[PDB]
DNA sequence: GGCTGCTTCAGTATTTATACTCT
DNA sequence: AGAGTATAAAGATACTGAAGCAGCC
């Protein structure tokens, strides 16, 4: 029944014909199907999905970037990507990517200032999450410090 | 900076001294004017300045008035970064236990007291007395008292003698256990003690007293008496990270316990009855401990919500501790989020990057050069121009991006490919371009999966994402050696497509003087594009020292392979491209280029092959209609004739002629049967409609259907969809797991109706809900892999050893599974192989082995190998380059440095996900050998083996094994050893559904001690007749003839016991139970006629317990030394066996279950590592009895098994590191002249650097056996407790190690992120061995 | 309402109670039942009053 | 939503695993758009001083 | 209007996509019968015909 | 008395209704 | 901030492991 209402209009009981190109005018072989399909719209909206970050709004507890696009937050660099990034022989893009650029106060401060004097270097430093660790668990009975 | 991190245990004194003052009132704001209390939570005089220097009443404001301290308040004027670690104390007025301390499993108190736990709880929590100091009485320094039983003790003996309850009682105790003289006489009842139960009881509790005694701890220490309080703002009153607030909880807690504390004290100001201070001081313990750890005790206590609040450990443990959450996976600055799309006009080493997004990250680089060139003066200025987006920004911009590489990542992050380099090009959007070809490392489709970008900072973070992590550099999967380019489904379309041939097509037959020719006739329409032709061609090639000669000729091509040859870089055969092309095809195109040329052409050349399969993809206009699904118009007769079929098989059995069980298994072959069929006839319907004639009168070839076309090509599917598409599709499971008897006969152009749709809805639901739950299993797997192993830096170039394993071809059976060329593809030799020549070598003996020599090998017939490996590399705390091989993403050797550990770990991890949840008829032709053979020529010809460790080896004609085969006790060969066969015909076969035991000597046999009522049983065979007189089972005989088995003493006409032949023992064998003896008594016995007879998961989950050692269910039990057997003493609980040896003492006499059916008999000799019963095997066995390369190939034989049948393909080295990482401690058993213990387990490199030590003297080292730990074990019992408590439990390996009062050096790699230093694997590791070369 | 604060009342109570019975009359009034009821009961409501305005601190706070 | 006239081929990759092409006669004739609603709201609250 | 991919049909076996695109086509062959039929003016009786 | 099979437990994947009177 | 106060009986995971514990030959 298909195909006798495709007749009772005119186009091939097939339903593929010929088409061209338009960047060069020369036929497609092989006959290709063109029809007509009920095409939605998800609201998956890019301009919802796109979002970046140079610096903005820490927390308090633990001084690392905030989560979310609401915020302007950073992205989530997990474990995962840790062992991946740690795969390579990549030493340096590891260290920055968990001193500088997330929580040594101190450091991350002293590179925006290079950023902007046009000198690209960093000072390490100690991160701050793991002081965090250390007055958290010395608040436990457990003397936990550093050696020299 | 600083050296390792130390720990230990928290002195009362030392809270005192970290103190800034103690904490005394348990309110916290005044509510109108938001400043601290006067001594409360959060007053400032006790840790700092609410805010900059100032204070509540407002003298101090500015620099003016730095370093003074206030009057009134007198708080000190300070920055108020400081109000940020400042810690305060409680003071208790009645002491507390340390809930870790105490119900950690075990108990550092229960196991140092001896007592058992509900004692000391029942104390602690007030419902019993205990009698320290029992003194002149008959009271014990342990015991425990009933108040009724305190009360009369008292009556009777109210005496000085002491007598308490509560925290203050078990303080006195430890404060009253000397160690020293404990340990001593420890030491001496160990060395007395006899039982082994009591013997490792003892020897825990005598090294957890040396642990305290050696440290410097104390054991009252474990009791609170002086409680530290967290600074205020690391649990500021309301955290206030915008939107919705939070409670920051620990306050409320803290609250409870001073308030409870001050009660306390105040009723020491009244004297009240002391069952009221008894219920004080037992609310005091609780709350103390509900706030160091909740739900430890028996019920945690809820805010709201019935939520459980978190307690001050649970910011430890989980998945939300500082560990898993903030010191690990942080969240980054400079970073963005996108969704993605293709853009097939990119080269492979760039991507897309819209404008509005690289605007946003690059912000800082824009305001230096424009504060460089001028542009602006203050920062503000350059703000403001930035947002107005002058037109002068964009060129800046553009300038900056120039070589500065981005970071792009998708969500899972399975292995090393999820995370590559680039560089970005300005797009007019807001998504992000990404090369088609690099979507296969990424595992990205284009639904509308999202992407993150990073960008690197400072030099060498550039440099690195520019040599290492570019997408240029990464073609090669780092788990095999295969090309990760290939050109996945639209390409290989085009190009599959383009290099054909039609039989008699437009503009053929003519001759054409180059390519060029072909594409202009081409593109002028004047000759199609797959017709034959006949072309001349040039060939350039390598075969000089490097250097390419030419080569012409005139080959017989069509029209599309001469264009694409113009693609083709310099050296390649020609014949890479006459072929039709499918996908592995060109993937092995690729790697030939890869192989030959280098890398740079390799690169280039893919990108063109894009271009090409892209361009004539779509020149082509390949559509998919609905006449490209073809119905055999003979499946409804097959279905016709199957469903006729079937109704005689339901009529016959309903009429009484075969039970259910039987009618089912027919239907369901009669369906598989026609399903087959139908499949056939419709794929060979479907492959050759072409019917064409060629200037004569009609021909075939292999058609043009698009699905087909879709098929073969390897683009997209397999025959199974367009067998569900046009044949009928298959017969659905249950729920259960069985299968419906009516398949579904309909397909996905005609409709299923409704109950079909039912079922395969059914199906599918399963399947996904399957998906799910295997991405979660499957991460866990991974993430315990990549812990285990973690740290393993190749650190040495070679361990100096001369060992390895016997690499050799893997065969089945029948079909071989792998040629020996892969597994030694690309690793270290151990020693020079020889020729079959012998005295011939054919390669030296450290060499790598690259193609050339593997070929080489493969031409010659070599068998096997001994090649190097890691499992026996000779390396402390690393291991050496040449052990390990080929990097396996280079063609070279590793360097020195790389993390294998890790790339091991994500390699075997990743393709988790797509895992699930007779006779010997030789075919081939070749000679025959034997292994393990004992045997005897039959009375009927021919020679029936009778051993068990006996195996058929079916080598070819030229001294490669082919074939393999077992062959039970008493299977009659065939044909002799070294005698050719042919395929189809058997060469032995046995009873399977008995157990032949034919004797192997010349003699006589009788029905002695064959006596019924208390051995055997009168029974007349109920199938032939003749006297078949059974022995029952001694469970089965009376209770006096159970020890009493019958025995056959094999003699001869004589009755002189028949010797074996050379032996001076005959067969006396205790035939079992179920044992018929059908044949008469006193007849001679003949080989060839039983002496009696006595009748008969692979998912993950696989991988998961091999890796974690699991032990099976029902083992297979071994032969620790030779000897021969005995029986004795019928179940003591469980049946006994005793082994004796040939020359040394019999060790062995031990239990086994009634079931288990022996498999080695009583005069019989075996060896260490033989086998004595049946089913699946115990790893540490396998390591303690046949050694260790032994347990190493079980593990690679069993887990490459798991991972063949699913297509993946893993290298070996992998396996390999991983289980050397497993087997790493020793459990020492003689000191030799060293120091260690008896019981204690090493570190393997440790003990035998200790070795090492003193056989540099004459003196002896320690003798050891290693042991085999699951992963999951050998992770948490490793030399770090920072590596351990970033793993699982952090509570028990963080109070071991605090009682221990460990120290951790860092050398590794998930404690040294942590820290935050340069971890010892890229160059990093270059600058740890600088940094310990300085000391 | 909750087992963190009940507690905390009951603590209070007993400590008032027992500070309180100091001054119960011997000659007159021999019910105690009702006596240390309405001390618990006094104490109780002060804990509840206590509790509900720390909160209310906390909220304005934020 | 709205139903077009489309044609089953590859196109030069532009759809390539499974991207969509789409022409600008449905841009220009904006079959596709849509309009958001965001409310936002201010309050006039009472505190000290 | 818009170029779908045909290689995401054989595999993810969803002809419908496929089959519905042709009815599609017909029916909108009714359409362009009509408007034919009817911008060129007509009589009533032949619309009703057809 | 030592050896052994159950047995129990530990480990892993926003928002809370009510003094009285002094003093 | 403190202190005197007098009816009342008011809940469906699943799997793995290790010490504990009664019992036996
Ligand atoms: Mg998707
Ligand atoms: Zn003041
Ligand atoms: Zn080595």
């Amino acid at each position: 029944e298909i195909k006798e209402l495709l007749k009772l209009g005119d186009l091939p009981t097939s339903g593929q014909i010929r088409l061209y190109d338009g960047r060069t005018g020369e036929q497609f072989e092989r006959p290709v199907t063109v029809g007509y399909m009920y095409m939605l719209k998800l609201n998956h909206l890019v301009d919802d999905k796109m979002h970046a970050r140079s610096t903005g709004s820490y927390s308090l507890v633990t001084q690392q970037p905030l989560g979310g696009k609401a915020q302007f937050g950073g992205q989530r660099f997990g474990e995962m990507e840790v062992w991946a990034l740690e795969a390579y022989g990549a030493a340096y893009t590891l260290q920055e990517m968990l001193t500088v650029k997330s929580d040594d106060v101190n450091g991350r401060t002293k590179m925006y200032k290079n950023i902007v004097d046009g000198n690209h270097q960093m000072e390490p430093g100690m991160p701050e999450s793991f002081n965090v660790l250390l007055k958290e668990i010395r608040s436990l009975g457990i003397n936990i410090e550093l050696e020299d | 900076e600083f050296d390792a991190i130390k720990i230990a245990l928290a002195s009362p004194d030392m809270i005192r001294s970290w103190s800034f003052g103690e904490v005394k009132k348990p309110e916290t704001i005044n509510y109108r004017t938001f400043k601290p209390e006067r001594d409360g939570l959060f007053c400032a005089r006790i840790f700092g300045p609410v805010k900059d220097y100032e204070c509540l009443c407002g003298k101090y404001k500015r620099l003016k008035h730095r370093g003074v301290i206030c009057e009134k308040c007198g708080v000190e004027v300070t920055q108020t970064k400081v109000r940020r670690e400042r810690m305060g104390h409680i003071e208790l007025a009645s002491p507390t236990a340390h809930i870790w301390f105490l119900k950690s499993l075990p108990s550092r108190i229960g196991l140092l007291l001896d007592m058992p736990l509900r004692d000391i709880e029942r104390v602690l929590y007030f419902e019993s007395y205990v009698v320290i100091e029992g003194g002149m009485t008959n009271l014990e320094r342990q015991q425990i008292l009933t108040e009724e039983q305190y009360l009369d003790a008292l009556e009777e003996f109210g005496d000085e003698f002491d007598a308490k309850m509560g925290a203050e009682a078990i303080q006195a105790l430890l404060k009253s256990m000397d160690l020293e003289q404990e340990c001593e006489q420890l030491r001496e009842e160990l060395n007395e003690t006899n039982s082994e139960t009591k013997r490792k009881k003892l020897t825990k509790r005598i090294k957890l007293l040396e642990a305290f005694v050696q440290s410097g701890n104390k054991p009252e220490w474990m009791i609170l008496t002086v409680l530290p309080v967290l600074p205020p703002d690391l649990r500021p009153l309301v955290p206030l990270d915008g939107g919705r607030f939070a409670t920051s909880d620990l306050n409320d807690l803290y609250r409870r316990v001073i308030n409870r504390n001050n009660r306390l004290k105040r009723l020491l100001d009244l004297a009240a009855p002391d069952i009221i201070v008894r219920n004080e001081k037992r609310m005091l313990q609780e709350a103390v401990d509900a706030l160091l750890d909740n739900g430890r005790r028996g019920r945690a206590i809820t805010g709201s919500n019935k939520r459980p609040l978190k307690s001050l450990a649970d910011m430890i443990k989980g998945k939300q501790g500082r560990f898993r959450q903030n010191l690990l996976g942080k969240r980054v600055d400079y970073s963005g989020r996108s969704v993605i799309t293709v853009g097939p006009y990119l080269r492979l080493h760039q991507c897309g990057l819209p404008k509005k997004m690289a605007l946003e990250l690059f912000k800082p680089f824009i305001y230096g050069k424009l504060e460089l060139r001028g542009l602006a003066t203050t920062i503000k200025a350059a703000k403001k121009m930035v947002e107005r987006e002058e037109a002068v920004v964009w060129d800046i911009l553009d300038e900056v991006i120039r070589e500065h590489p981005v970071l792009l990542n998708r969500a899972p992050t399975l292995h090393r490919l999820g995370i590559q380099a680039f560089e970005p090009v300005l797009i007019e959007g807001k998504a992000i371009q990404l090369h088609p070809l690099v979507c296969a490392a990424y595992n990205a489709d284009f639904d509308g999966d999202q992407m993150a970008v990073h960008v690197p900072l400072t030099l060498e973070a550039q440099l690195e994402a520019r040599a290492l992590m570019m997408s240029t550099n990464n073609i090669l999967s780092p788990a095999n050696g295969e090309p990760i380019i290939v050109p996945s489904q639209d390409v290989v379309l085009g190009l599959y497509y383009m290099t054909r041939d039609c039989v008699n097509a437009k503009g053929e037959g003519m001759v054409l003087t180059g390519p060029k020719e072909a594409e202009r006739l081409y593109r002028s329409g004047l000759a199609s594009l797959h017709a034959r032709v006949k072309v001349r061609i040039t060939e350039y090639e390598k075969d000089a020292n490097g250097e390419l000669v030419a080569k012409t000729s005139l080959k017989d091509t069509t029209v599309g392979r001469a264009i694409l040859w113009m693609i083709v870089p310099k050296g390649l055969p020609y014949s890479i491209v006459n072929q039709a092309l499918g996908k592995k095809a060109i993937s092995k195109m690729l790697n030939t280029c890869y192989r030959i040329l280098g890398l740079k052409p390799t690169v280039i050349f893919a990108d063109q092959i894009m271009y090409t399969g892209f361009a004539y993809a779509a020149r082509s206009g390949a559509s998919v209609g609905i006449d490209d699904m073809v119905i055999p118009e003979k499946k409804h007769e097959i279905i016709s004739e199957a469903e006729a079929e079937v109704a005689e098989i339901q009529e016959q059995f309903q009429s009484g002629l075969v039970t259910a069980g039987e009618r089912y298994n027919k239907v369901i072959d009669i369906w598989a049967a026609a399903n087959d069929r139908v499949s056939k006839a419709m794929m060979d319907n479907l492959q050759t409609e072409t019917v064409i004639n060629r200037d004569g009168q009609e021909e075939k070839q292999v058609s043009f259907n698009s699905i087909y076309m879709m098929a073969d090509s390897g683009a997209r599917g397999s025959a199974a969809q367009i067998r569900q598409l046009a044949g009928m599709r298959g017969l659905m499971a249950k729920p259960d797991g069985s299968i419906i008897e009516t398949p579904i006969t309909a397909n996905f152009r005609e409709g299923l109706n409704v109950l079909q749709y039912f079922i395969s809805t059914h199906g599918a639901r399963k399947g996904l809900a399957d998906t799910a739950l295997k991405t979660a299993n499957s991460g866990y797997l991974t993430r315990r892999l990549v812990d285990v192993a973690q740290d393993l830096v190749v650190t040495e170039d070679d361990c100096g050893t001369h060992e390895g394993i016997m690499m050799t071809p893997v065969i089945e059976g029948g079909d071989v599974k792998e040629p020996l060329r892969d597994r030694v593809l690309g690793r270290v030799t151990a020693e020079d192989v020889l020729k079959p020549g012998t005295a011939d070598i054919l390669v030296p003996r450290n060499t790598l082995l690259h193609e050339q020599w593997c070929d080489l090998l493969e031409e010659n017939s070599v068998d096997a190998v001994k090649v190097r490996s890691v499992v026996s590399c000779d390396t402390d705390f690393g291991v050496c380059a040449h052990c390990y091989g080929r990097d396996l993403a280079r063609g070279h050797i590793i360097n020195k440095g790389e993390a294998i550990g890790v790339i091991a770990a994500q390699s075997i991890g990743e393709p988790g996900t797509q895992l699930t949840m007779s006779s010997i008829q030789v075919k081939n032709k070749g000679s025959i050998k034997l292994s393990n053979v004992k045997s005897v020529v039959n009375s009927s010809g021919k020679l029936v083996i009778t051993s068990r460790n006996t195996e058929l080896k079916l080598i070819d004609e030229f001294g490669r094994t082919k074939e393999s085969y077992k062959v039970p006790y008493g299977a009659v060969l065939a044909k002799g050893d070294g005698e050719q066969v042919a395929g189809g015909e058997t060469v032995a076969n046995w009873d399977p559904h008995t157990m032949p035991v034919i004797t192997e000597v010349s003699g006589f046999v009788r029905f002695t001690d064959m006596i019924d009522g208390q051995t055997i049983t009168r029974q007349t065979d109920e199938l032939t007749g003749l006297s078949s007189l059974v022995v029952l089972d001694s469970a089965e005989r009376t209770a006096g003839g159970k020890d009493l088995r019958p025995a056959l003493k094999i003699v001869d006409a004589q009755g002189n016991d028949v010797l074996i032949p050379g032996t001076d023992m005959p067969a006396q064998y205790f035939l079992p139970g179920k044992a018929i003896v059908q044949l008469e008594d006193g007849v001679q016995i003949s080989s060839g006629d039983t002496l009696a007879r006595i009748p008969q998961t692979g998912g993950l989950p696989r991988v998961a317990d091999l890796f974690e050692a699991r032990r099976p269910k029902e083992p297979a039990i071994l032969a620790e030394i030779s000897g021969i057997v005995s029986f004795g003493k019928e179940t003591k609980g469980k049946r006994r066996l005793v082994i004796t040896p040939v020359d040394g003492s019999d060790p062995y006499e031990e239990m086994i279950p009634k079931w288990r059916q022996l498999n080695v008999f009583e005069g019989e000799r075996v060896e260490r590592g033989d086998v004595i019963s049946d089913g699946p095997e115990a790893p540490h066995d396998i390591l303690r009895l046949r050694g260790v390369h032994a347990v190493t190939r079980y593990i690679v034989n069993e887990v490459q098994d798991v991972y063949r049948l699913q297509g993946v393909k893993i290298n070996d080295k992998h396996i390999e590191v991983i289980v050397r990482q497993m087997l790493r401690k020793a459990t020492i058993v003689n000191a030799g002249s060293s120091d260690f213990l008896e019981g204690e387990q090493v570190e393997y490199s440790r003990v035998k650097i200790a070795n090492r030590e003193l056989e540099a003297n004459g003196k002896v080292g320690a003798t050891y056996s290693r042991d085999l730990l699951g992963i999951t074990k050998a992770s948490l019992a490793t030399e770090s407790f920072i590596s351990a408590a970033s793993f699982q439990e952090t509570t028990r390996v963080l109070t071991e190690a605090a009682v221990a009062g460990k120290r951790d050096e860092l050398r590794g790699l998930k404690e040294n992120v942590i820290v935050g230093r340069l971890i010892p694997a890229g160059t990093g590791y270059a600058y740890h061995q600088d940094r310990m070369r300085r000391r | 309402y909750t087992q963190s604060w009940k507690q905390e009342m009951i603590a209070d109570g007993i400590e008032a109670s027992i500070k309180g019975l100091h001054n119960f009359d011997e000659t007159k009034y021999k019910n105690p039942h009702a006596y240390i009821t309405q001390a618990c009961f006094n104490a109780f409501v002060q804990r509840i009053k206590k509790e509900r305005k720390e909160v209310a601190k906390k909220y304005s706070y934020f | 939503g709205q139903n077009m006239r489309v044609a089953f081929m590859p196109w030069n990759g532009y759809n390539f695993e499974d991207s969509i092409l789409v022409s600008e006669r449905v841009v220009q004739e904006d079959r596709f758009t849509t309009i958001h609603i965001q409310e936002l709201a201010c309050v006039s609250r009472d505190t000290k001083l | 209007d818009i170029v779908l991919n045909p290689l995401g049909v054989p595999s993810r076996m969803n002809i419908g996509q496929i089959l519905e695109t042709h009815l599609g086509m017909a029916a909108k062959g009714i359409g362009d019968k009509i408007n034919a039929m009817l911008k060129q003016q007509q009589e009533v009786a032949k619309l009703r015909e057809f």
